[PDB]
């Protein structure tokens, strides 16, 4: 028929075994390490739970997003600045997973911080839904998890700033994509061809290519329930650039009205 | 540090 066990299909899972490897090392917690401490399945010694606001206050007597603080007392921004916090954080691990890349380097040095600079945002909403459930998110590499309604809860603009997240993250885990399946799909985010002021368009795709024929081989062994989980998958990538649109339209209003 | 150093600082 169609799949064969051919040097070309073999080419194809080395790449996806060594885009795995890569994606353990670069990024601390991955979604099979995360799922196990959702569901129980682990002993990790039962991490905190904030689930209000006695929850988070008396949570906060223990390691948290207050790494350095005495840095904004209100509850509302001190969470949405230890977000921003583990972004930024997060922005190097996607760059040394990228540095993995085959043909990554090789391309332009200015290519390379342009295909970062558009990406970092959709992939950090990819790997966050690992984190997540129907009920929160693990936070603090996994020693923490607060709940969807707890964000919820805040006021009008950080109240709504987690739940388009939550909705992306339920009917994505929905897939069920394990680590192997993430490491090709955010390789595959990281070299698109329709990144503004890309000067070499054509060796990007051509990595690309590459690597949506990695996924779809990838796709096709580790789900024979789901077919056109490749076209769905794709489909997903437009669901992440309107979570970075309605995230750049909240930051107007911490311009507008926040002092 | 607007996204753009830390992206190029990590590209060594
Ligand atoms: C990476 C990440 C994690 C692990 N969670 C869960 C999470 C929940 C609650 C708390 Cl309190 C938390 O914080 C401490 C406990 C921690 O992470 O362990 C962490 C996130 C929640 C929201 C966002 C986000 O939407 N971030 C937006 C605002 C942005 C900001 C800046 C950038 C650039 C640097 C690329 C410009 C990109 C996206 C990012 C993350």
């Amino acid at each position: 028929d169609k799949m064969q066990l051919n040097p070309e299909s073999a080419d194809l899972r080395a790449l996806a075994k060594h885009l795995y490897d890569s994606y353990i090392k670069s990024f601390p917690l991955t979604k099979a390490k995360a799922r196990a401490i959702l569901t129980g399945k682990t002993t990790d010694k039962s991490p905190f739970v904030i689930y209000d606001m006695n929850s988070l206050m008396m949570g906060e007597d223990k390691i948290k997003f207050k790494h350095i603080q005495e840095q904004s007392k209100e509850v509302a921004i001190r969470i949405f600045q230890g977000c921003q916090f583990r972004s930024v954080e997060a922005v190097q691990e996607i760059t040394e997973y990228a540095k993995s890349i085959p043909g990554f380097v090789n391309l332009d040095l200015n290519d390379q911080v342009t295909l970062l600079k558009y990406g970092v945002h959709e992939i950090i909403y990819t790997m966050l839904a690992s984190l997540m459930n129907k009920d929160g998110v693990l936070i603090s590499e996994g020693q923490g998890f607060m709940t969807r309604e707890f964000l919820k809860s805040l006021r009008k603009p950080f109240g709504d700033f987690m739940e388009p997240k939550f909705e992306f993250a339920v009917k994505f885990n929905a897939l069920e994509l394990d680590d192997s399946d993430l490491a090709i799909f955010i390789a595959v985010i990281i070299l698109s061809g329709d990144r503004p002021g890309l000067l070499n368009v054509k060796p990007i795709e051509d990595i690309q290519d590459n690597l949506l024929q990695a996924l779809e081989l990838q796709l096709k062994l580790n789900h024979p329930e789901s077919s056109q989980l490749f076209a769905k998958l794709l489909q997903k990538m437009t669901d992440l650039r309107q979570i970075v649109t309605e995230h750049v339209q909240l930051l107007q209003v911490i311009k507008k009205t926040e002092t | 540090m607007g996204l753009e150093a830390i992206i190029r600082k990590a590209l060594m």
